[PDB]
DNA sequence: TAATCCCCTTGGCGGTTAAAACGCGGGGGACAGCGCGTACGTGCGTTTAAGCGGTGCTAGAGCTGTCTACGA
DNA sequence: TCGTAGACAGCTCTAGCACCGCTTAAACGCACGTACGCGCTGTCCCCCGCGTTTTAACCGCCAAGGGGATTA
């Protein structure tokens, strides 16, 4: 029908999302990369399920505060579109990678 | 009567501060030799229309259309040149001084060869369209682009105007002068100077940015140097061209043609020249149908256009093996590439500094680790520019490379 | 022994103070520990967790529902003041996010 | 090295204590460490904000630069 | 004009050598228009700047035109003549272009020094009468010099005269003052008789309107006795009673014609109309912030209505719009207002007789003035100041009909009940 | 059923003294049982270093409450001070 | 094998809208992948050492306890 | 009191911070942030002395204070 | 503390629908440019209070007997 | 139920504590030219919006196994 006004669709999206919590990420498409990464450190390392579940929680948990920090950086930038500049700058505040 | 006259020192104004020539007279017209180039122009009695004595020389108007702006004369040349003239012409010189009001209100007349502008029967200029190079219009912009043929003194570059709407008109005969195969044609060019996405085709003595809003030319004379530089992630590549003069919008200047390519710029090209003719022009190098990395594929053609060598990014691996680092400079933090003979600062602005032109360099320190080092460079022209935000390993790589360039570090 | 009249019953509370001091003798943080030191912290925890549950019941009234969900917790703690600054670095399992919409993200 | 002069600083530092507990004595020596910790949480406290101003593309500074990075530091 | 004669020459014959030139006494630039050395009156010229690359410079000179003399009123006697806007010269450095470029700005200074703007009030009738209101320890702000001027104030049958120590007389008429107000030194730094004029009168260096007279009650020295506070009481109370008697003397001459209203510090708040949070106070006809320099004196009579700004969560400091009656007077924003003083200022508006509005929203206020100075009812054609209020828009749906949760919710609940203990 | 000495049951009572009927996710019961230990540790290690600083091998409740004054802000800190104080003096009365 | 691309652009977008942002730019994707996986590796590295300290052959959730103890980024309720 | 934070001392910090144009409200802005940074490090120091039951305050108080602050630097044997 | 095991992890999968990806249509928002007015930095007079040399000044940190009482 | 860490005096003594001059280097404020913040822009452009294809990720169901928990 009428393609929707800008933002209004995404406003309904974020209103749908701010209540919700559960995983936006699949299990085995994530697990496959995780087991791939773990073998690079060392072979012969099995996983349990629940640790991977908690890590799939924890990675999203790390990313989401980063996302809102990046959003506040765009609020500073006063532009609708997101920017690659900010994250490094956020890490320039966070002292993560130098 | 007398048959000639001579002044080997008098000028004639040709498009700015043109220097001396050689007045010679004759009983039908004028033999003006150039004392610079030996160029002799001749005027006869069938040509004479007008001459008026201003602030000083024969400011003549003939039936060649020409505006003979002779100058470098003394005051009573008004007599003695007229002493050669007196018998025939039926023309004397007024003391005009066409206008000295300094008041803007007048009318422009498109001259048949010139461009006159009047303040109520009192004009200020009658300028031929040879004196302009190119021209754009606007509202109310009237752009008269003046490119000097290299006089070291004062040279006019641009005069724009308040012309009213030119109701039922425009810059008509203003835009009526000199006209300034496509060898190859490009598609989807990520333009950075100016910003946008336009294309450039390749013309016999120049090139052309074809675009949607603007449309620009790239002469083979105006180039200075092929620069070939990457992005530091090597996902992109910086296609920069050292140029002189910059191109303008009237407001900004484009000293360096900056373009952005990716690493993915990989396609075949087909040159619109014959297989003997590609090396009749190229000489054994650039064939009709080559391919590959367009950042290199285009620039191979660009080298044979410039007939000048390749600027290569250095092998200096700074922090994390990167070939550069960013630094805070001029409302921006941009990368600084080391080179064979210089440094280049992307992006806004592009600033190149050669090694030899540097007088010295110096540092400045805060106390904490977080990029407290503040590094400035003073050139031999007296100018010094300051580039902050340097870490300690960045200082190690920097300081070692500067010492490898044996540069005067004031400390 | 006799009747197990608890030290915690002599504190009138719930936490296993003898087992708490047993846990204290695991990390073994000094050669001796005062007897009220397991009492004091257990009292503190039983106090503060009760306030946490009191706020969680308020959030359940906000939910108008029955079972406490983990999304209530950011509804409690990320709406709190002393705990929110106090547990800022703490990430919350299945906590959700707070409803935080910017006014610049709104139309004319 | 050192920017803040001693006595108007340290009289105000001693002025803080009565809000917590009045009538207390102090090392003169401890005050210098407080100066160091102060100027420690001054310069790096300013550098990030200068990075915000260059992300603001400005020569001057604003409190929007101030309040942002402290939240990005997790201070508030 | 630039010149009148060919014999009105440049000060040097330049086109034999092609050198730049300014004629100062005729106030004109003389530049070759491709060899045509033409003069130009400075009053027809905007400005000048410089760029350079290598040694090759570029001196742009913008000239006055519609677009430069205006935005494209005219004191310029032709609407539709062809003008110029700018020129741009290029030379190099083997110099004087910059050295004459620096001479240009003070020519702009000397012209507008020569061509300035040109309030002369009536000469105050000094009368050394019986009830002559005179008072001591009186300082003026703004001062005659940059130094803080000392003297006494002497009220007369038609106004005030701040006779300085030097004898300088400050004639302040009855019809000049709009808002004569008095703030006591009650927990203050001064005790001020402000006299908000209606005419910026020329004295000292400038033409001033908000002029105040004050007596400091400060405390901080940089050189437990209970006589220091009692000496402070002697300097405050036992002198402010004589200050009230001076109020009685100046109103033994006005008889409350030129009033001195009481501050409302119960309604006074540390807000920022001059973008610095000082103690505003209402009076009987003026919300005044004359406690510090400069004094904010607003006429409450010329206020159409009041829009409260930033009436929203997490805003302890909010703002307010003084929607004036005279929209030609620029709308000022009283800022950093406490939330506790919301309803007190509202009740003050109920005493100010204004049906007010609130909001969080903001817009370009000069744009709203240009909307409303074209027609005093034309912004009232937009619903008036109900445009401040919302009006929503059309859409598809809110689409939150199935706003539910886990129908198959988790069975995590009562763990157990079987338990025991030890020691 | 996972018979380890996480607490999980005093919670199961002290809700019922403030909300006698409210269901709970046992997930959140585990959240709080972890949360107990999460503050137990930051009491314990800092109590250890404070017992080191005076060079005193004993840890009584003043050593607890000083770390409490460190670790908890304001009036709820003072409330916890009062509630621990009344309990310690209650076992002093025993 | 290419499982870094296992995270999808719309899942990235649902994270961004759960992150509560307004407009997408497609450049952020691999950036976020790199910022993600390296921090993951920072966790995984000393996480391996914990099971090696337990001398076992299988990763448990006791590992991420001490991992977040090193991070100061702890969750709750995950002792089992 | 807090007015003793002189603008040129602020500019010494700002040019040590490498900032050249500085807004005037930042002067009064940072003064409260100073006190915020003070009060945490002073409160636990008071707590340290009260636990140490003394009349005087040491720099070891600052040592153990900045440890809890996560704001630990060194320079005087610690 | 060496056997024992059963209580956890795994290779690839039958089914098939909600989710992932390219593209066509079209539209939404950055952005460098044009002024244009403006406030903090520089030069400088002025204050002037602060670092330091010196006073008199006394109450608090520190370790040694001691014998003991709450944790072990 | 034996034990030793530490609170209660006690001496030492000394690290500060509060001022008065010297003087002398550091901050306040007046005046001012200006580099830069700010409003309107216009132009191109880069994701919505499905459209269509696809496609692969997850439930029911299979056995295979394996290594950490669990018992004197």
């Amino acid at each position: 029908p009428h393609r929707y006004r800008p933002g209004t669709v995404a406003l309904r999206e974020i209103r749908r999302y701010q209540k919700s919590t559960e995983l936006l990420i699949r299990k085995l498409p994530f697990q496959r990369l995780v087991r791939e990464i773990a073998q690079d450190f060392k072979t012969d390392l099995r996983f349990q399920s629940s640790a991977v579940m908690a890590l799939q929680e924890a990675c999203e948990a790390y990313l989401v505060g980063l996302f809102e920090d990046t959003n506040l950086c765009a609020i500073h930038a006063k532009r609708v579109t997101i920017m690659p500049k900010d994250i490094q700058l956020a890490r320039r505040i966070r002292g993560e990678r130098a | 009567m007398a048959e000639t006259l001579e002044f080997n020192d008098v000028y004639q104004e040709v498009k700015g501060s043109m220097n001396d020539g050689r007045l010679r007279l004759s009983r039908q017209g004028i033999i003006f030799k150039n004392s610079k180039t030996g160029k002799v122009d001749n005027i006869q009695a069938g040509e004479l229309t007008e001459g008026i004595w201003r602030r000083h020389g024969l400011k003549l108007l003939t039936k060649n259309g020409h505006v003979y702006k002779y100058d470098g004369f003394r005051e009573s040349e008004f007599e003695k040149l007229s002493d050669f003239f007196k018998t025939h012409y039926r023309l004397e010189l007024m003391e005009k001084d066409l206008c000295v009001k300094g008041w803007n209100w007048g009318t422009v007349k498109f001259g048949g060869q010139l461009l006159s502008f009047d303040i109520g029967d009192q004009p200020v200029f009658e300028i031929p369209l040879s004196n302009v190079s190119q021209c754009t219009t606007g509202k109310n912009e009237v752009t008269l682009e003046f490119h000097q043929n290299d006089d070291a003194e004062v040279s006019l570059m641009e005069v724009r105007f308040y012309v009213p709407p030119t109701q039922x008109x425009x810059x008509x005969x203003x835009x009526x002068x000199x006209x300034x195969d496509a060898i190859c044609i490009f598609r989807e060019l990520q333009c950075l100077t100016p910003r946008g996405r336009y294309d450039i085709r390749i013309y016999p003595t120049f090139l052309h940015l074809h675009g949607k809003t603007f449309d620009y030319k790239i002469p083979y004379t105006t180039v200075l140097r092929l620069f070939l530089l990457p992005h530091k992630d090597q996902r992109q590549m910086f296609f920069v061209i050292s140029l002189d003069p910059p191109i303008k919008q009237g407001q900004t200047r484009y000293h360096f043609l900056i373009l952005l390519f990716s690493k993915d710029e990989d396609i075949s090209l087909t040159l619109n020249m014959n297989e003997e003719e590609v090396e009749k022009r190229f000489e054994g190098r650039l064939t009709k149908n080559m391919s590959g990395s367009l950042y290199e594929m285009v620039s191979r053609v660009m080298k044979a256009l410039v007939n000048r060598k390749i600027t290569v990014p250095g092998n200096f691996q700074g922090h994390s093996g990167a070939q550069c680092i960013t630094c805070s400079y001029k409302a921006s933090s941009g990368l600084l590439y080391p080179l064979e003979r210089g440094f280049i600062y992307v992006h806004k602005p592009p600033v190149h500094i050669r090694f030899d032109e540097i007088s010295f360099v110096n540092f400045a320190r805060g106390t904490t680790t977080t990029r407290s080092f503040d590094f400035e460079i003073e050139t031999k022209q007296g100018t010094q520019y300051t580039f902050s935000s340097i870490e300690r390993e960045e200082y190690g790589k920097l300081f070692d490379f500067v010492n490898a360039k044996k540069l005067n570090i004031k400390n | 022994r006799a009747k197990a009249k608890s030290r915690s019953s002599r504190a009138g509370l719930q936490f296993p103070v003898g087992r708490v001091h047993r846990l204290l003798r695991k990390g073994n943080y000094a050669e001796r520990v005062g007897a009220g030191a397991p009492v004091y912290l257990a009292a503190v925890l039983e106090y503060l967790t009760a306030e946490i549950l009191e706020l969680a019941g308020n959030a359940a009234r906000d939910n108008k529902k029955t079972r406490i969900i983990p999304r209530h917790l950011q509804l409690a703690i990320r709406n709190d003041e002393e705990l929110n600054k106090l547990l800022g670095r703490v990430t919350i399992a299945q906590g959700g996010v707070l409803p935080n919409i910017q006014a610049v993200l709104l139309p004319k | 090295e050192l920017l803040i002069r001693k006595l108007p600083f340290q009289r105000l530092v001693r002025e803080i204590a009565q809000d917590f507990k009045t009538d207390l004595r102090f090392q003169s020596s401890a005050v210098m460490a407080l100066q160091e910790a102060c100027e420690a949480y001054l310069v790096g406290l300013f550098e990030d904000t200068n990075l915000c101003a260059i992300h603001a593309k400005r020569v001057t500074i604003m409190p929007k630069d101030i309040q942002l990075a402290r939240r990005i530091r997790g201070e508030r | 004009v630039s010149y009148k004669n060919p014999s009105l020459m440049p000060k040097e014959p330049h086109i034999r050598e092609m050198k730049i030139y300014i004629d100062k006494k005729y106030e004109t630039v003389i530049m070759p228009v491709f060899g045509i050395a033409t003069p130009f009156h400075i009053a027809t010229i905007k400005n000048i700047s410089m760029s350079v690359e290598g040694d090759y410079t570029y001196l742009r000179i913008n000239f006055y035109c519609p677009g430069s003399a205006l935005g494209r009123g005219n004191i310029f006697p032709n609407p539709e003549a062809t003008f110029v806007k700018e020129i741009t010269y290029r030379a190099s450095n083997i110099l004087n272009l910059q050295n004459a470029f620096r001479i240009i700005k003070e020519v702009q200074k000397r012209y507008k020094x020569x061509x300035x703007x040109x309030v002369k009030q009536d000469s105050l009738v000094i009368n050394l009468n019986r009830s002559n209101p005179k008072l001591k320890d009186l300082y003026i702000r703004p001062n005659i010099a940059q130094k803080r001027m000392q003297g006494s104030l002497e009220a007369h049958v038609n106004g005030f005269r701040f006779t300085s120590v030097r004898g300088d007389k400050v004639d302040i008429l009855y019809n000049n003052i709009k808002h004569a107000l008095f703030q006591p030194c009650d927990g203050e730094m001064i005790i001020v008789l402000h006299f908000h004029l209606k005419n910026a009168i020329m004295f000292g260096k400038k033409r001033h309107t908000d002029v105040q007279f004050y007596t400091e009650v400060g405390e901080i020295t940089t050189d437990d006795d209970l006589y220091a506070e009692q000496m402070e009481r002697e300097m405050r109370h036992k002198l402010k009673t004589a200050f009230k008697n001076f109020i009685e003397k100046v109103e033994a001459l006005t008889k409350e014609e030129l009033e001195f209203e009481v501050p409302f510090r119960d309604l006074g708040f540390n807000g920022a109309p001059y973008r610095s949070t000082c103690l505003l106070q209402p009076t009987s006809s003026a919300l005044v912030n004359a406690t510090e320099w400069p004094p904010f004196v607003v006429t409450l009579d010329e206020v159409e209505l009041i829009h409260f700004e930033r009436v929203q969560f997490h805003l302890k400091n909010f703002d307010m719009v003084i929607v004036y009656k005279d929209y030609s007077k620029k709308v000022t924003m009283i800022n950093a207002i406490p939330v506790a003083s919301l309803d007190p200022i509202k009740e003050w508006l109920n005493s100010c007789d204004l049906k007010y509005t609130e909001g969080v929203q903001s817009l370009n206020w000069t744009k709203i003035m240009k909307t409303i100075v074209d027609d005093p009812e034309g912004f009232f054609e937009q619903g008036g100041w109900s445009f401040l209020x919302x009006x929503x828009x059309x859409x598809x749906x809110x689409x939150x009909x199935x706003x539910x949760x886990x129908x198959x919710x988790x069975x995590x609940x009562x763990x157990x009940x079987x338990x025991x203990x030890x020691x | 059923r996972s018979r380890k000495e996480s607490y999980s049951v005093y919670v199961y009572k002290v809700l019922k003294q403030v909300h006698p009927d409210t269901g709970i996710s046992s997930k959140a019961m585990g959240i709080m049982n972890s949360f107990v230990n999460d503050i137990f540790e930051r009491i314990a290690g800092e109590a250890s270093r404070l017992a080191h600083y005076n060079k005193r091998s004993t840890i009584t409740s003043r050593e607890i409450q000083t770390a409490v004054r460190l670790l908890l802000p304001g009036e709820l800190a003072k409330h916890a001070v009062s509630e621990g104080t009344k309990a310690v003096t209650k076992y002093t009365s025993s | 094998r290419d499982n870094i691309q296992g995270i999808t652009k719309p899942a990235i977008r649902r994270l961004a809208r759960r992150g509560g942002v307004k407009r997408i730019s497609g450049l952020i994707y691999e950036e976020t992948r790199g910022v993600l996986k390296v921090f993951l590796e920072n966790v995984i590295r000393d996480a391996v050492t914990y099971t090696e300290h337990a001398k076992r052959k299988t990763v448990t959730a006791m590992d991420v306890v001490y991992a977040l103890k090193r991070q100061g980024r702890t969750l709750y309720g995950f002792g089992g």
